[PDB]
């Protein structure tokens, strides 16, 4: 997250870290055993970390649980990035308390200029490299489809949206992938892709979660 | 050896932080770099050993 702020410990309780030896991706806790993330974050040997703030030191609210299953959307296209969504089942059920809590799926799609929170442990430099220890947060509005499609011609599908600032300086970046875009307590997006980070006229691109809700619930129930 | 082994490492437009290897023809070795998790080029290996077997000698 470039241009954000320190969220403050355990204040985004549905944020998880995906770990393969190191923090490689974000995700969202949707109930006690399911996490949702991006399909481009798919690896084997995932461990999910819940209750993180400083991902570099054990502060005592953590739960580290291995994934049993990882289900990437059956229609994920790794060229076009369409359907960049994946679900991870935990080996065992987390315990849910005040540092670790799940996030509600939306009932409808968010409109242009709704303000969201994007959070993550990704790079905090637009050009440069600097990965934080603590979790970072950013308020960024949803952009209009029409301006999203002008930022990225012929790359935006009905399952993407754009969020951020055409002026640049505030965005999500490498590390943030698979983490939440939460807008009025509901899960609207998944950090997905961009042209670099925090570039003028190139806002970030997110998976549009409101389209997948029926797919998520039925996939959760039958696995 | 081959020509893709001389290409600069490509992070791409996806925003994971995944550590991969690339052949650094200037150093004459395989280095690590951050791969964003999609649209990899061919100078992009999952271990130094794969990287060395393919490229080492370029
Ligand atoms: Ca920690």
């Amino acid at each position: 997250i470039v241009g954000g702020y320190t969220c403050g410990a355990n204040t985004v309780p549905y944020q998880v870290s995906l770990n393969s030896g190191y923090h490689f991706c974000g995700g969202s806790l949707i109930n006690s055993q399911w996490v949702v993330s991006a399909a481009h974050c798919y690896k084997s040997g995932i461990q999910v970390r819940l209750g993180e703030d400083n991902i570099n030191v054990v502060e005592g609210n953590e739960q580290f649980i291995s994934a049993s299953k990882s289900i990437v959307h059956p229609s994920y296209n790794s060229n076009t990035l369409n359907n960049d969504i994946m679900l991870i089942k935990l080996k065992s059920a987390a315990s849910l308390n005040s540092r670790v809590a799940s996030i509600s799926l939306p009932t409808s799609c968010a409109s242009a200029g709704t303000q969201c929170l994007i959070s993550g442990w990704g790079n905090t430099k637009s050009s440069g490299t600097s990965y934080p220890d603590v979790l970072k947060c950013l308020k960024a509005p949803i952009l209009s489809d029409s301006s999203c499609k002008s930022a990225y011609p012929g790359q935006i599908t009905s399952n993407m949206f754009c969020a951020g600032y055409l002026e640049g300086g505030k965005d999500s970046c490498q590390g943030d992938s698979g983490g939440p875009v939460v807008c009025s307590g509901k899960l609207q997006g998944i950090v997905s892709w961009g042209s670099g980070c925090a570039q003028k006229n190139k806002p970030g691109v997110y998976t549009k979660v409101c389209n997948y809700v029926s797919w998520i619930k039925q996939t959760i129930a039958s696995n | 050896r081959p020509d893709f082994c001389l290409e600069p490492p490509y992070t791409g437009p996806c925003k994971a932080r995944i550590i991969r290897y690339f052949y650094n023809a200037k150093a004459g070795l395989c280095q690590t770099f951050v791969y964003g998790g999609c649209r990899a080029k061919r100078n992009n290996f999952k271990s130094a050993e794969d990287c060395m077997r393919t490229c080492g000698g370029a």
